């Protein structure tokens, strides 16, 4: 039995984190006070859910998680929330003043003083582990903390937990959803610093989740709550292999074995279907072939891009609910000759498939209708390089005039770290061009 | 907890400062005696930013009152909300600065500065997590202009990392007290370009015009001008005083609004200009960007916008708010810099100020502000070329070399602004 | 605080002093025995009128004033007059022998006998002050005491009070009134000596006041009593800002900033309006527009010169009475297009306006009609150098033959002091030329 | 507090001196017994200028009578107002002067100057604040001429910063007493040019003519001449004795009347001998000059005019301005505004309104030329010099007086021709 410790950094990770653990609890039948009648072994046991929850003599299940934010205002809502009693107080680490959307301030100035305390709190959790497989880091690209403190944490984790795996859930910035002007800077700065300390990273583009909430859920002005409930559905689909009995993606190293053939190109694309409005009293539930066919509609991807003008290096279909292997082969047969699925020539053109018979759980009073079958597709496509190209261009525009640089240099960063990070990104895009395109 | 210490210096500094407290005290339901009498918890959730809580559910403005003459001090202490201010925080001298920057900055002001710093230092010790300081003052007199800038330098020496935020009233021949205001103002702009992180330029000329030309007031008083200043001040601090999606403080504001360090002078705007007929959200955004609503006499069209922040207050369609903002931008994109992507931000707030169903407040960082400094500079040189009225300053120990420096430093500022207008 | 000590030197200064204080009393409701029934603060207070009146335990209000003259006959009237109980005897200081129209006698021979005593009485007054603002010095140009002793007192005051401000109300000589042949000498002498010790001087040309009393007041041959009552109205308008509180009132030290571009150019030109008689006031009611316009008529000026032939450096309108800003502004715009207000190029072309709500008073049995609104314009104009020129020419006519110079040398002066004073006047005239030339 | 010490010396001195007290006592309401019997408060305001206050409101002239012969003061103490005079202040000799300047200045007069001095000193200690002295004497010869100028010189050594004022009567042969009068006049003018601040030149030549031609007197006496002298003396001292709008003493008059130290000899005038226009006009006419000089043969350096009686200030101002403009040629340009005018409420005895004239005019050199002509006629032939050398003098002293009087006339010319630019 191997454990997984989750780390939530900054406002975006803490709230996304709040949402996932709310969902993990509903899925495993754990009460808001940590009780679990489903569990017959009190105070222990080697069940599949024990990878994300530990137990006490009192029969209480506690997420193997740590929340860190450099100001208390967001974690305080977790300390007085519905699952307040589910978290031990030391799992919640808050600071005095935040990083002011400043990567330099979060990584260098405020980060230096709070890093050791966090690593102790993490150690406290690793000690209770008998086979830690590694960490899941939730954070934004744009926040000064989400970008700056995370990359220092990822650096340290590689030292104190060498052999272990680090997986990343990242929120790519989009102006439709509360973004500061300097967020492009923090994004490149943190991507460069963390690029070698993360084995696999799932980007979520707030622009994409935003439109999905508008199109499919009929929400005029989606809020963080709407966005995070849809995000934690995707996250829950990705981690369920770890929390439930199964054979595919049973530990963090299979994500990299199945999804990441080249190390730097460790950015899979999540598509997800079906997203159905709970306000639709009736809505015929789609077939397996239909939900599978939707995984290839750009509308349903966590990042807006066009996978048709790219190449695949790996696809992984994860179904939850009423799905028979027979129907899955049928869809796949069809979607091959229907859609444009280019695979890179040094990779088999195939699909690793997983089926979990327990169907998606929905937060009561949430936006999502319950569905008898859903699928999540993790594909590694050069198409995602589009998100790097858009981001790098915005970086170029401001950096050419040196706008806002003085704020970073003022926290102790050297102006040259901008050029280094950007030069790395300029290489990252090239790695995608050489892998994908041809003459 | 993001506490802000407020300092108001000089006649103008205290009259606009005093109105500011009257307005926000009202919006938060604090009565003149400091007892909460509102109806919503929203009014008390950020109350610790500007008010210190005394025993007895009493709220006291975290404000320090400074002047070299005892008049306006007594004027406020007997005004509407005069009792709400902490008596210990009235620091005032007897001599007066005679509209002389040198008197406020070097000779008379120096004797009183340490007294003010002891109150500043006292209010800061009382802060869980000091955010920064904000100062109201005029630039064309002596106490606000000179002692003000002197305090800003002494405070930056002891609090080198807090944020320094001033509401600075620029002088105009239309509303003038003495002829030496360009002298007092040019010496002060120099200090501000070096020791403040954010400065709202509140131009008395613009105020005059708004009253005269728009509000149809033949004979405007300082009371009419200040009505506009408090409206603006209330709107600019909305996100500090009320809850909303926006988890931001003054530092986050400076990081995103100031692309280059010396260019931290903001153009404020307000709509509707103070009604039975309600305004429409298209109308609020239309006026907010109109030149006639800017509290600084500069035609935004003469230059480009580096950063823009708008704050809408009222119970309104956030969708329509957003649609209208993208229209303006797509309707004036030749007046925004293309090299700062997505540089126009909007915050909405449900609490509308007392008297209006809904309103907008404009905070712009624009190269057009150079027109304001050019104006100050033109009127400075006219007199300085002939060394008119210099004896009021050289008799307080100052030398001409110091005037030459301030003037030079100001022209550079105008040059910097114009270098980013041709990007 | 902000207290003013007023020093009245010699006959002109003493007789101007009587008029002024009689009027202040009538303006504030102070009786000739010093009782002020309206004043509720007994023995003290920090009220506006207290800048000129101290208080005693008995509720008496005593002028912050010293009267000094080198002979008694003129003060003796103050000592035995209607306001005799207003001043303490120690405030009224006289010698036995005057200066005989001789500056040298007032500044040296006689003056030295009494200067110490005067400075001691001034000190005693200054010690009763919480914030002595400065001194107001009333004297003539032409008398031996007015010119000689005043210069001595000013020099000593700079030594005892440093740069504490000193304002002069000076009487410029005119032949029509009552002038001695040597008055051009005492004039250039004292002007030169006091120049570096005076922050601001208000000259009143006797020939201007005399002509106004005739044309406007219908007085065949004006006397000193006629001139002083008019002079005191001007003095009252200038100090009104110090003695009265008001929403729209501006302090005189604020005008002083706009009225002194350079230290030596500290001679404002005063104009006053309306100077009308009760016979004529019974018909006409004079508006803000009319009295404002009247300030730009050359014939209403305390000094005889032509402002149309000069350039302005500052213009201050001091209104008192039934006056509101809407009308002031409307008036100034009219003037601003019908008249030749040419300004120098190096200072703004505005008008600085104060408004005192307390209306003008008139002494019972005076010659001025009681009016609802008055104005006094304080302007700084190169035109005023004309007075210097006229006085300098008379000086030159006599000095070219050393006429009467032996009287001055007999008392201890040197011809060198004459030419020195004159050359200063020469520079002063050139200084007025240069401020008027346009910038490069 | 502006006391004046009156001194009268010699026959003429005490004669015109006695009349001066008759007239000004009558004007102030002082009877011969010294008791005040007037009706106005103006009469007692400046009384202390010429009078001391004795026990029981008794006013005593502040005067000192001096003569080298008892045969005159004997008369003075007999005339009306002879008891008014304080009896100690009589200081009379016995031998006499014999119309000999030298006897009065060097020999006889010296034996007696210490006696007068003690009296002048005693009268001075009495004064709250002494203005100066006024001397009525005569350049005609003897006591007043030679001794009077000795007193001036002795008083001057003890009161050097005080004002020395003389009423000096010039000799004329039409009223002549002695032949040697030209000799005595010149010796005195030599003294007055050096030791007085202001001197009124009362000229017996002009007084004779006024009586004869104007007042049509065939046989004029000293009584008649002196009556003119009194009228003038009452006039020139009006603003000293009454509280007019003028606030001035002897020193303030000197300062405005004497542009150069030696040119301190004045030409008195008086009118009438009736409106403001004629009264002003006669005043600038030669027929009213108490000195045989035509104002139109020279130029006025300075002029003072006092009008007494009830009249309009404005007309006075206008008439005085018109006279100047119509006579502009006869005033120097280099002294701006050199004509001053006072007006006094109360008139003289028996006149509805009078006007007195004090001119400092270069035409006065005619007076001096006249004496110089008669002097140089006698001295040329050495006539009568033994009278003087017999007392101890030498011709040298006679030459200095002449050469000094020549220059005095020469100065008056220099400024008459002086021009301005
Ligand atoms: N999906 C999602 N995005 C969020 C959420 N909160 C913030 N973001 C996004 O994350 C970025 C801002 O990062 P934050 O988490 O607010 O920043 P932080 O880590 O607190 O950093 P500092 O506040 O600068 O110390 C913007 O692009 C936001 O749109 C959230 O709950 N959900
Ligand atoms: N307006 C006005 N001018 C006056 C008055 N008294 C005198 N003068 C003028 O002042 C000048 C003379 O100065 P005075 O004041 O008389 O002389 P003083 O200061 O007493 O000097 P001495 O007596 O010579 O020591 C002349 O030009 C007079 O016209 C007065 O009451 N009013
Ligand atoms: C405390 O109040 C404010 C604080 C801030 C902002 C602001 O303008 C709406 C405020 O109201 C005045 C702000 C504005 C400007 C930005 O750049 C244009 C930005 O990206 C960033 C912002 C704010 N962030 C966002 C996404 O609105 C944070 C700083
Ligand atoms: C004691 O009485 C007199 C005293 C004075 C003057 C005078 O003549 C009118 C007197 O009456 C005889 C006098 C005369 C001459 C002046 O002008 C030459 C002058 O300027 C000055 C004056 C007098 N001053 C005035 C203004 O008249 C002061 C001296
Ligand atoms: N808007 C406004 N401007 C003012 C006010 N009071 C003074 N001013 C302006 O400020 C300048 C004078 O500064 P002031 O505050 O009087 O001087 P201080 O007391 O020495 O700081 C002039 O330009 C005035 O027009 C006021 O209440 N409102
Ligand atoms: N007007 C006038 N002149 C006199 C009188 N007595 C003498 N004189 C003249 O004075 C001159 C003689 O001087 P006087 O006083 O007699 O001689 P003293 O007594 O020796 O000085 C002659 O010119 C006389 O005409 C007099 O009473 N009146
Ligand atoms: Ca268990
Ligand atoms: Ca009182
Ligand atoms: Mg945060
Ligand atoms: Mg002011
Ligand atoms: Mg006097
Ligand atoms: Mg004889």
């Amino acid at each position: 039995m191997r454990e997984c410790i989750s780390i939530h950094v900054g406002q975006a990770g803490v709230q996304i984190g709040n949402a996932c653990w709310e969902l993990y609890c509903l899925e495993h039948g754990i009460q808001p006070d940590g009780q679990m009648p489903s569990d017959k072994t009190i105070g222990g046991g080697d069940d599949s859910f024990n990878t994300f929850f530990s137990e006490t003599g009192a029969g209480k299940h506690v997420p193997r998680a740590v929340f860190v934010d450099l100001e208390p205002t967001v974690i305080d809502e977790v300390r007085t929330g519905t699952y307040r009693q589910l978290f031990h107080p030391e799992q919640l680490i808050t600071g005095k003043e935040d990083a002011a959307n400043n990567y330099a301030r979060g990584h260098y100035t405020i980060g230096k003083e709070i890093i050791d305390l966090v690593l102790d709190r993490i150690r406290k959790l690793a000690d209770q582990c008998t086979g830690l497989q590694g960490f899941l880091v939730f954070h934004s690209f744009g926040g000064g903390t989400g970008s700056g403190f995370t990359s220092l944490l990822m650096e340290r984790l590689s030292v104190d937990y060498g052999k272990k795996s680090k997986l990343e859930f990242s929120i790519y910035p989009a102006p439709q959803v509360s973004t500061a002007v300097v967020e492009p800077y923090n994004s490149i700065l943190t991507t460069h610093t963390t690029l070698e300390h993360s084995d696999c990273a799932f980007m979520v583009d707030n622009e994409a989740i935003y439109d999905i909430c508008r199109r499919n859920l009929d929400i005029e002005r989606p809020t963080y709550t709407n966005l995070n409930r849809l995000i934690s559905q995707i996250v829950s689909s990705i981690t369920a292999s770890l929390r439930f009995d199964g054979a595919l993606n049973v530990d963090l190293t299979e994500f990299q074995t199945n999804l990441v053939p080249y190390p730097r190109i460790h950015f899979p694309l999540a598509t997800y279907a079906p997203v159905i409005s709970a306000e639709k009293a009736y809505h015929e539930q789609l077939s397996v072939a239909e939900i599978t066919n939707a995984c290839f509609e750009p509308a349903n991807q966590m990042v807006k891009c066009d996978p048709r003008h790219g190449k695949y290096m790996a696809c992984c279909l994860l179904y939850r609910g009423d799905v028979v292997p027979k129907d899955v082969n049928a869809a796949i047969a069809t979607i091959k000759t229907k859609r444009s699925i280019q695979f890179v020539d040094w990779c088999p053109t195939g699909f690793k498939v997983g089926i979990n018979y327990q169907p998606p759980t929905v937060v009561p009073g949430g936006d999502l209708a319950k569905v008898q079958r859903a699928v999540c597709m993790l594909s590694n496509t050069t198409a995602i390089a589009e998100a790097w190209a858009r981001l790098d261009h915005k970086f170029d525009l401001m950096y050419a005039k040196r706008a806002f640089v003085h704020w970073y240099v003022g926290e102790g960063m050297e102006e040259g770290e901008f050029s280094e990070a950007r030069e790395d990104m300029a290489a990252l895009e090239k790695d995608y061009e050489e892998v994908g395109v041809d003459s | 907890m993001r506490e802000i210490v407020h300092i108001q210096a000089g006649q103008c500094g205290n009259q606009i400062g005093a109105k500011f407290w009257e307005v926000i005290s009202d919006e938060h339901g604090i009565d003149p005696t400091g007892s909460y009498h509102g109806d919503s918890d929203l009014q008390l959730e950020r109350i610790n930013v500007y008010y210190n809580e005394a025993t007895g559910n009493k709220y006291v403005p975290r404000a320090i009152l400074v002047d070299l003459e005892p008049g306006t001090m007594d004027s406020v202490r007997s005004g509407p909300f005069g009792q709400i201010f902490r008596p210990d925080n009235f620091v005032f001298g007897q001599s007066g600065a005679g509209n002389n920057w040198a008197k406020g900055h070097y000779t008379e002001g120096a004797e009183l500065v340490d007294s003010v710093l002891d109150v500043v230092r006292k209010e800061s010790e009382s802060c869980d997590c000091l955010q920064g300081f904000q100062l109201t003052h005029s630039l064309g007199g002596g106490t606000g202009s000179g002692m003000g800038t002197l305090l800003i330098s002494k405070i930056r020496e002891e609090y080198p990392d807090r944020i320094m935020n001033t509401f600075s009233v620029m002088p105009s021949p239309k509303v003038s007290d003495t002829v030496v205001e360009p002298y007092n103002a040019t010496l002060s702009v120099h200090q501000l370009v070096e020791n403040t992180d954010e400065t709202y330029c509140i131009d008395n000329e613009a105020l005059y015009d708004i009253c005269f030309r728009t509000l149809k007031l033949t004979t405007p008083t300082y009371g009419d001008l200040n009505h506009l200043v408090s409206a603006t001040m209330s709107g600019v601090t909305t996100c500090l005083r009320f809850p909303g999606q926006l988890n931001a403080d003054l530092r986050k504001l400076a990081v995103n609004m100031v692309p280059f360090p010396r260019l931290h002078f903001f153009m404020p705007g307000f709509a509707p200009l103070t009604q039975y007929r309600a305004l429409t959200v298209p109308e609020l955004t239309q006026q907010m960007f109109d030149s006639k609503n800017m509290m600084a006499a500069c035609d935004p069209r003469h230059g480009r916008y580096l950063t823009v922040a708008a704050i809408f207050r009222g119970r309104m369609s956030m969708k329509e708010v957003d649609e209208q903002m993208l229209n303006v931008q797509n309707k004036n994109s030749s007046y925004f810099v293309e090299w700062i992507p997505n540089n126009v931000k909007t915050a909405v707030c449900d609490i509308p100020p007392r008297g209006l169903k809904m309103s907008a407040t404009f905070i712009g960082n624009s190269t057009a502000i150079q027109e304001l400094f050019k104006r100050i500079s033109e009127q400075f040189t006219a007199m300085f070329r002939r060394k008119a009225f210099l004896h009021w300053y050289t008799g307080e120990g100052m030398d001409e070399m110091e005037f030459t420096e301030a003037e030079s430093n100001m022209n550079d500022l105008v040059s910097e602004y114009q270098q980013y207008q041709d990007a």
